[PDB]
């Protein structure tokens, strides 16, 4: 809602300071190390002759 | 200089600059359970560079060492340390205890309550006698309206039932169409994007419902909204005034609430609310 | 009791004068005979009960405004004593609810870090090494396993998996071990926190008969 | 004040609270036979609700196994992808048929409570439990405790403090 | 989310216009309190007012 | 919510005794029989020459 049981106004909702840069500074490098983990795992699985894409 | 005290969640603190140590020593205090002599006893425990400490009045007479600090902190005062007199002006409050001397308004409200408790039984029984007649009058005034409101609220129910089962029949025919296309006529390589865009179109329509109706699309609220729309469109094509029916039902409930709120004090001899 | 047995200490007086008894002083035994209170009228006593309950209502209004000032100052004195008894425990309570909130923001940021590294795993392995026709059922069974774990959360906690309720549950589980490691009694803090609210709810129930002279409201 | 003494009003008020305490502790006398049955019925209804909870989890695991065997061992994903879409759409149809039939939405902690109440009300009729007297006693005790709490109110002078 | 965006717009407009929101809130609570204890004074059960 | 109407902290959440082992002891032996059912059904339908893909 926006008002109380009387006509007063609810206070300003709290805001996380610099929210988008705090989200995007933890989304991007974990995405990058996810690509690194998957690249090295696929290279290891191909080098030991287990799953080779043919 | 300590020109003021600081309020902290209902308790005072004096920031008194001590004589022989050049610091603003804080002093929290209990206003009700402490006297002036306690505060002078614990003020001189800090440094003992104190050869004279005395709390005065604004007029210049000494304040006794047994008056409470809540009685001291009503007005402003002076605190005389051994060479300098710090004038203290605490912030003004409204009230903590609603206590003072006697008033003519107190005795005029005392004879008011003494007049109330002699005639409140003979007034409450004469009000319950009115209520038990008024309730049966309201409940027999309403008897033509309930016969019409039931026939309106049965048509609106039998239309929203068909809306529910029709929605189930639509989402069961969409299954049949898609399951006929992917296995007999065409293949899944054709019918996968149509499946995705039907899912995305449903997720778009559920947001457009929120934009239009200003409420979320959940099932038992979207049922009741359409039921109320069927009721209010059906009660207008039947010449049924809801402004009489609603004020009859709330008036009946208010009379019953006042009856149940006074009848139990007649049983257990307690106050009403 | 007159057959020889002793009457215990906290026996009511109304039970005592039913039959006889013996009162023993230092060397003497007196044999008391209580009379019979046979004045039990049923009629002409439903008219004595109304006058007896009217005299109580007349006495109450004579002695209710000087009573609710003594109770008011006793409530203020107990409130300002309970606040000073609570104030040492408060600074210990805040420093347990600061570690328990940092351990909850590590979970809330590591959920986002897990989703971002699962995105980066599948987006690397879909366009570069293996094709999407190879790496589609992995995503589908990831989705179905998440839809199974969200039901196992309900089967284990009797609580539906939404975000802020799971955050509050994990926060409370962190707090109730932080407050156990650091030797902190939660029971005394809770009974020092409900007594303050109880003592200051009654202080604002006294606003009616002391500020505007209306009859005060009952408990509930 | 000369009528508060010769009518003996203080003993009348203490007689009134003694009557209230005796009525409260005699309403709790005819309740203790009933809760020994009610605890048994509620226990062997929750023991049947946990069966359907673990059965739903086992069913989801079984469907995972069935759909995981065919896409990699026997068939391909190009055969089993439309089957596993139509299973999802059938689940979305069943969760709506639950709403049409049950008049409430399908969420977990409300479906569990409704199923628990259906198990309880089957078992209470099977064991010939007297539910209405139990509800009347559980209302009357909660009313007598509130009347006793309003009688001994410390801000009023209903009873002497001794 | 709609109500949170509405409150973040209203509390920015109330700082641009210098609206003095807390006097508004305490007046809006104070008239609800004055109507509550006025309505409990005109009680039909309690005999607080004569000629009625 | 983490507090009451007072400041008193809510009680500890009731964990289930061995909850993770009770879930993983009901998921795994049912996933295995869900594998076996589908394997036997596929073999029984393949042997009678009804649905053979390749
Ligand atoms: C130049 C550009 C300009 C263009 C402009 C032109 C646009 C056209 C103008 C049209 C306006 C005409 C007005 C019509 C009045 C209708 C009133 C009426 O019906 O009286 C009812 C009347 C009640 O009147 P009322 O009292 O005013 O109350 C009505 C509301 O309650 C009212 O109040 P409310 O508060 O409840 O409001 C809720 C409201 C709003 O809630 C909504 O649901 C909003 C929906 C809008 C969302 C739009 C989604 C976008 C989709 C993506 C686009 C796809 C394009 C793809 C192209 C790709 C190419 C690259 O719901 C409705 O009112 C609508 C009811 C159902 C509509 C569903 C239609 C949406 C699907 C359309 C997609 C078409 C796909 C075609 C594909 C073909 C393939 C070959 O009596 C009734 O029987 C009750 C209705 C029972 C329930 C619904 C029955 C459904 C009826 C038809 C459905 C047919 C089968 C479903 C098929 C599903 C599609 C796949
Ligand atoms: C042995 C044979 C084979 C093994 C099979 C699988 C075995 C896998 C083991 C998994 C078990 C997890 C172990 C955790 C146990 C202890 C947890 C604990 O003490 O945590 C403390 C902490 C607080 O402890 P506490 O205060 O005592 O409270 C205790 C509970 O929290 C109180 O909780 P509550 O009572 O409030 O209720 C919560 C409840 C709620 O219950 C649940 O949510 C249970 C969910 C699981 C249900 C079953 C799912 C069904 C899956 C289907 C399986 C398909 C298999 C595939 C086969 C298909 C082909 C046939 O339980 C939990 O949340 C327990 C937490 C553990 C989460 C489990 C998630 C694991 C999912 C794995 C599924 C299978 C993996 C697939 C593998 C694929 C292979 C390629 O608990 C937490 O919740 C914290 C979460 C932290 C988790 C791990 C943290 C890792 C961080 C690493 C450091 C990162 C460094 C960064 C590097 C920076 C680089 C830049
Ligand atoms: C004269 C008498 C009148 C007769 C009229 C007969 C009309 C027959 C046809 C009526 C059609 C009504 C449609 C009912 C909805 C279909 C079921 C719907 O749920 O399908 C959804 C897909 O359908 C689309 O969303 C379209 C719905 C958008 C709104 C349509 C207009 C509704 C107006 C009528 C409202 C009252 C409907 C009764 C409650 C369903 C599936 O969504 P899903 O992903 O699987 O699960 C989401 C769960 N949520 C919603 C809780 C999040
Ligand atoms: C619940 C409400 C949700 C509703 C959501 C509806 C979603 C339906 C999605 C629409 C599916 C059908 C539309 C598909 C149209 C594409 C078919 C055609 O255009 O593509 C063919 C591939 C041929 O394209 P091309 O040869 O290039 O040029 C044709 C130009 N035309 C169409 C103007 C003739
Ligand atoms: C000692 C202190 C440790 C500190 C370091 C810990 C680091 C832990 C790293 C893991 C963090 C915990 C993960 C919690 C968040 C998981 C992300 C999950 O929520 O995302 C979902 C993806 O799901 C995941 O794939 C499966 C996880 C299922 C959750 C099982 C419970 C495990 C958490 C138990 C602790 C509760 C913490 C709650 C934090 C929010 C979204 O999928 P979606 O379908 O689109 O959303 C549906 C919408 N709902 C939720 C409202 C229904
Ligand atoms: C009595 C003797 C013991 C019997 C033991 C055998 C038990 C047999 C199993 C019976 C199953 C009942 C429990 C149902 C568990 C299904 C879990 C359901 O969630 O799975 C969905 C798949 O759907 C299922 O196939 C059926 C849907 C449910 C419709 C049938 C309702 C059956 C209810 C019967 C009453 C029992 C109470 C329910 C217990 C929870 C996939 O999850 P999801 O898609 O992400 O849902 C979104 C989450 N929402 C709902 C919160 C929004
Ligand atoms: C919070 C989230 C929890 C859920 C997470 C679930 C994770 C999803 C699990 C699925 C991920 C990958 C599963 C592994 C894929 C199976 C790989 C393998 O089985 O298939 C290969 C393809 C090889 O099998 P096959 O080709 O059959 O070999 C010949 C058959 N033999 C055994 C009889 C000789
Ligand atoms: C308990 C489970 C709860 C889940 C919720 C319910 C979901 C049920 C829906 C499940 C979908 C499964 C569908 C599988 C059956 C499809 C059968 C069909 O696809 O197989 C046929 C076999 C294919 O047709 P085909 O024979 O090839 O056509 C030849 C063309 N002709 C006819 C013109 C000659
Ligand atoms: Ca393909
Ligand atoms: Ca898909």
């Amino acid at each position: 809602v926006i008002v109380t049981r009387s006509g007063a106004i609810l206070p300003k909702p709290v805001k996380m300071s610099f929210g988008l840069l705090r989200v995007f500074s933890i989304v991007i490098p974990f995405l990058y190390v996810g690509t690194l983990i998957s690249k090295n795992f696929a290279a290891l699985l191909e080098e030991h002759d287990i799953f080779v894409p043919e | 200089d300590d020109v003021t005290v600081v309020y902290q969640n209902g308790l005072p603190v004096i920031s008194v600059r001590l004589p022989s140590r050049r610091e603003r020593c804080q002093f929290t205090l209990k206003p009700i359970s402490d006297s002036v002599g306690v505060f002078l006893r614990q003020l001189q425990e800090e440094d003992r560079g104190i050869d004279r400490v005395a709390i005065y009045s604004p007029d210049g007479v000494r304040v006794a060492a047994s008056t409470g600090i809540d009685l001291l902190l009503l007005d402003d005062f002076k605190l005389v340390i051994n060479d300098l007199t710090y004038h203290v002006r605490p912030p003004k409050r409204d009230l903590l205890s609603h206590e003072n001397a006697a008033t003519l308004n107190d005795v005029k409200t005392l004879v008011q309550q003494l007049y109330t408790t002699l005639c409140i039984e003979q007034h409450q029984l004469n009000k319950e006698r009115e209520l038990i007649e008024r309730l049966e009058d309201l409940k027999e005034q309403l008897a033509p309206l309930e016969k019409v409101r039931i026939e309106i609220s049965r048509k609106a129910e039998k239309r929203t039932t068909l809306v529910l089962w029709g929605g189930l029949a639509y989402m069961a025919t969409q299954f049949g169409i898609l399951a006929r296309l992917t296995w007999w006529e065409y293949s899944w390589d054709i019918m996968e994007p149509v499946t995705y865009f039907i899912t995305y179109g449903s997720a778009m329509a559920m947001y457009a419902y929120f934009v239009m109706t200003r409420q979320e699309y959940v099932y038992p609220e979207a049922r009741d909204r359409q039921y109320l729309l069927f009721f209010h469109k059906g009660a207008k094509k039947s010449r049924f005034d809801l402004e009489k029916y609603n004020q009859l039902k709330d008036a009946i409930a208010q009379a019953e609430m006042d009856l149940k709120r006074l009848r139990d004090p007649l049983q257990v001899h307690l106050p009403l609310r | 009791s007159p057959d020889g047995v002793r009457v215990a200490a906290s026996t009511g007086i109304d039970l005592l004068l039913l039959d006889d008894f013996k009162l023993v002083i230092n060397d003497l035994t007196y044999h008391v005979r209580p009379p019979k209170r046979d004045l039990l009228s049923h009629e002409n006593a439903a008219t004595l009960n109304d006058v007896k309950t009217l005299v109580q209502q007349l006495y109450t209004t004579l002695c209710i405004e000087q009573h609710q000032l003594n109770k008011e100052r006793e409530l203020i004195e107990r409130l300002e004593d309970l606040k000073e008894q609570l104030a040492p425990l408060e600074k210990v309570r805040i420093e347990i609810s600061r570690k328990a909130e940092k351990r909850t923001t590590l979970v809330l940021w590591g959920g986002l870090a897990y989703m971002a590294t699962q995105f980066g795993i599948l987006a690397r392995l879909t366009w570069w090494e293996y094709s999407w026709d190879i790496m589609e059922p992995v995503t589908y069974f990831i989705t179905y396993g998440s839809a199974m774990a969200m039901y196992a959360y309900f089967v284990m906690t009797r609580q539906e998996y939404v975000y802020p309720e799971a955050r509050d549950r994990q926060y409370l589980l962190f707090f109730h071990k932080g407050a156990k490691k650091s030797r902190f009694d939660l029971e005394k803090y809770n009974q020092l926190k409900d007594a303050i609210a109880q003592a200051e709810m009654d202080l604002k129930r006294l606003r009616d008969p002391l500020q505007v002279h209306l009859p005060l409201r009952q408990i509930g």
